[PDB]
């Protein structure tokens, strides 16, 4: 390599003005590393390279970059492992690249292919459903000879090396070298490194409706590894490449492709649209805006910009989303920690409309529609073989509720499948099921959010108002809140309607947000001795007023009113749990009752 | 010029705060402004206001979006480029700025933008879901009539 | 054979620990 090695020694000399800037960042990542483990009683080897230090001064050695990345990159690599130990080598792996930065009109969206730019830079964002395996791989094996006590050293190359098209050896392990000795091989000073195959869906709201949404693939190595959840708004940028043999293997391959498009890349990038920063301005703007004692009545209003009142509705889905603590009994059974609401109500009266806007401000939480389909919490074994011989439990919706929220519709027009399947699901946190293979109890704190309608018509005030819908009173026990709209004629009201109906043709949303996911992460009081005295006032009184009312009660609904008052102080961000609490969680079941 | 494109052109905004505190409001009662405070500005009484004082009353904060995030952007590759959903004119804005302003260093980089966006309308003058057509929007004056003189020229050129 | 046959000069070899595992005949006494 004489020619092809003079611009990449030019190189070499160039950008070590582009790590002025770096050359502290690579060194000093790894004394802590040579700290940490040796001072016991950690990071990969990661260099951002901005794409703009790196095209500020230079114009030749940038275009190839977005040209031919293929005689490129272990140019940078070569200057970058000599600059690691000319650094640091006195205590007693090749630090490969990130790159990052922008890249002006590369965001191909893989529903269109490329016909220019095969084999170069791409930047691809979607979501990930596929999630397969991990598995180890070797590159480097060490053999030795115990007769004579001298070792040896042999690579093995595969489709990783992203740019060389090495003549593959396709050996597990050479033994009997050119002498008499039985090789051995020290494995443990061996090096070993994993693969792991991840399809990416399409965003399927840019993609205008002509297709499915279609799909590609990319494969990863151990840096990035367990980082992407099924159901992550993913972007990633790496090389573009075809491998495999096609159209000339040695007969009979008529009107067969034979170019598999893969992606070896690096920088896999969750986006938002757990990764919120924050400085000491705003977050001490969120103390002063702790201050005010109208805080949840502002924060009710502020939500739904478009819809008049039901202000114990509003009230209950902000106090429902961030949700309530579930203290687990050491060496006992944990109860419901979590909250799961209902609404009824006659046809189109906003019933359904809230129910999706929950989903913009998810905060990882992606919800289904609810199709008649087994699969809401389980698996049913599918297992496509894992590439020709494992078998795999691939979970359907429980993966991506944890933590999280779902919402699904149309209750009582299901058939009788998903009736026992939403029965365990609820008393019991978890869910285990052998199919075809083994047992296992997988975890999910999950919550859902139920929709439905009346059969007969307007009926609900001139029968009973219980036995209304007639699916079975099990959910009914376990849940809760049974909102009934009303939807009654006032000639204020509806014409208060009218002109809201029309102003919407043309305190805000990500503060809000940030509001939540930072209150999940802070104290919870759950004590005061005398708070828990008013409750048990407020309920043994309603407990002798249940039959002579409308509906009975339970006594599970007691640990409905301490969760209601326990994420209320949540809202207040304060460790101890006030009186107040306990007055909005009385009249908030008070509409739910009477 | 009776101003026909660029009034509306400088029809748009700014995001600025103050120096000072003045009870005329207009924007609602509790009349005196506190300072420091962020107001969305239009351009005419904008432009004038921070140069009206010594220290004049508004502070000009910059929208350094069109600072830093796009000027990188514009600075890789003029072939197709959002011109247009962060300025639905980037010119006379351009303009206006740097008046006030007087920063030589993007009078450079538009310099090398203009000669590469035209050399496609030169050769590119040769004879769509909700915005997507504005990769075409700031040209509009730029080569149509230009698009005229290609076309008329031909037809008394053949029969 | 040729091509990276000849491995690393390896500081650690076995020989060095052999002999210390001939010395595990009876010299410890107290367990
Ligand atoms: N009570 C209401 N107040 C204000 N707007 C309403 C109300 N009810 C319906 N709307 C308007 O109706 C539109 C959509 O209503 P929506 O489709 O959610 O009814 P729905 O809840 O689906 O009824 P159902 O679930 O019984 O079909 C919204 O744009 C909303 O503005």
């Amino acid at each position: 390599p004489d020619a092809v090695f003079g611009d990449r020694v030019r190189r070499f000399q160039e950008f070590l003005d582009t790590f002025t800037s770096y050359r502290d960042s690579v060194r000093s990542i790894q004394v802590y590393n040579s700290n940490n483990a040796a001072n016991y009683n950690i990071l990969p080897h990661r260099i951002i390279i901005s794409l703009d230090d790196l095209r500020e001064f230079d114009r030749s050695f940038w275009s190839g970059i977005l040209v031919e990345p293929a005689y490129f990159i272990p140019p940078a690599e070569k200057a970058l492992t000599d600059l690691a130990d000319s650094m640091d080598d006195v205590p007693h792996h090749p630090w490969k690249l990130s790159f990052k930065g922008s890249f002006g009109a590369h965001a191909l969206s893989p529903r269109t292919l490329t016909a220019q730019h095969l084999n170069k830079l791409v930047s691809v964002e979607g979501i990930v459903t596929k999630t397969s395996l991990v598995r180890p791989k070797l590159i480097r094996s060490v053999h030795y000879a115990a007769k004579t006590g001298r070792f040896h050293y042999r690579d093995y190359t595969d489709a990783t090396t992203t740019l060389t098209t090495r003549i593959p050896t396709p050996a597990i392990y050479p033994t009997e070298d050119t002498e008499g000795n039985k090789l051995t091989t020290e494995y443990g000073y061996s090096t070993f490194i994993d693969h792991q195959r991840i399809t990416v869906q399409e965003m399927p709201e840019m993609a205008p409706a002509g297709q499915l949404p279609r799909s590609i693939d990319v494969i990863l190595d151990d840096d990035l590894v367990d980082k992407t959840k099924p159901g992550d708004r993913v972007n990633v940028v790496g090389v573009f490449k075809s491998l495999g043999a096609g159209g000339m293997n040695q007969s009979n391959s008529n009107t067969l492709i034979g170019f598999k498009t893969l992606i070896l890349g690096n920088t896999v990038y969750p986006l938002h649209a757990a990764r919120q920063m924050l400085t000491d301005f705003d977050i001490r703007n969120i103390n002063k805006l702790s201050k005010k004692k109208d805080i949840f009545d502002i924060l009710s209003q502020s939500l739904a910009p478009s819809i008049y009142g039901h202000d114990h509705i509003k009230k209950a889905i902000l106090l429902m989303l961030m949700g309530g603590v579930e203290k687990n009994l050491e060496n006992g059974s944990h109860l419901r920690g979590d909250i799961n609401i209902l609404m009824v109500g006659d046809p189109s009266t906003a019933k359904s409309q809230l129910l999706r806007f929950v989903l913009n401000t998810a905060s990882l939480a992606i919800a289904t529609t609810g199709r008649g389909s087994s699969g809401v919490g389980l698996t049913a074994a599918v297992t496509t073989d894992r590439e020709t011989g494992e078998r795999r439990l691939e979970a359907g919706a429980m993966v991506l509720a944890d933590r999280g929220v779902v919402c699904i519709d149309e209750f009582d027009k299901m058939t009788d499948v998903d009736r026992v399947a939403i029965h365990e699901v609820m008393e019991q946190q978890t869910v285990t099921i052998a199919k075809a293979g083994i047992h296992t109890t997988l975890n999910a704190r999950c919550s859902v959010i139920a929709a439905a309608n009346p059969v007969f018509g307007q009926y609900d005030v001139n029968r009973d108002p219980h036995q209304n819908i007639a699916l079975p009173d099990s959910l009914l026990s376990r849940f809760d809140l049974l909102f009934v709209v009303t939807d009654d004629i006032n000639e204020i009201r509806d014409r208060s309607i009218s002109e809201h109906v029309l102003r919407t043709h043309r305190v805000t949303i990500p503060f809000l947000r940030k509001y939540v996911q930072y209150a999940k992460e802070r104290v919870i009081p759950q004590l005061t001795q005398e708070a828990i005295n008013v409750i048990v006032k407020n309920y043994t009184d309603l407990r002798n007023d249940d039959n002579t009312k409308k509906s009975p009660i339970t006594a599970r609904t007691l640990e409905t009113l301490i969760r209601l008052a326990t994420a209320h102080a949540k809202v207040r961000l304060s460790k101890t749990v006030n009186k107040v609490d306990a007055k909005v969680a009385a009249n908030l079941l008070r509409f739910a009752l009477l | 010029y009776y101003d026909i494109d660029d009034v509306l052109a400088d029809g748009t905004e700014f995001p600025c705060k103050f120096q000072y505190d003045i009870p005329g409001l207009g924007y609602n009662p509790g009349r005196p402004i506190t300072k420091n405070t962020k107001l969305s500005l239009p351009l005419w009484l904008a432009r004038i206001l921070a140069i009206v004082g010594p220290v004049p009353f508004v502070e000009l904060l910059p929208p350094d979006m069109f600072s830093t995030k796009v000027m990188n952007a514009i600075k890789t590759d003029p072939v197709a480029l959002d011109l247009h959903s962060i300025n639905s004119h980037f010119f006379s804005l351009a303009i206006k700025w740097i008046m006030l302003f007087s920063e030589k260093e993007l009078a450079n980089v538009v310099s090398e933008l203009l000669l590469q966006r035209a050399q496609e309308l030169n050769h590119h003058a040769s004879s769509t879901s909700t915005f997507l057509l504005k990769l075409e929007e700031m040209e509009k004056e730029i080569y149509k009539k230009s698009h005229e003189s290609y076309k008329d020229t031909k037809r008394w050129m053949f029969k | 054979m040729s091509a990276a046959l000849p491995s690393i000069q390896l500081p650690v070899d076995y020989n060095n620990l052999f002999n210390e595992i001939t010395d595990f005949l009876v010299t410890f006494k107290q367990d």
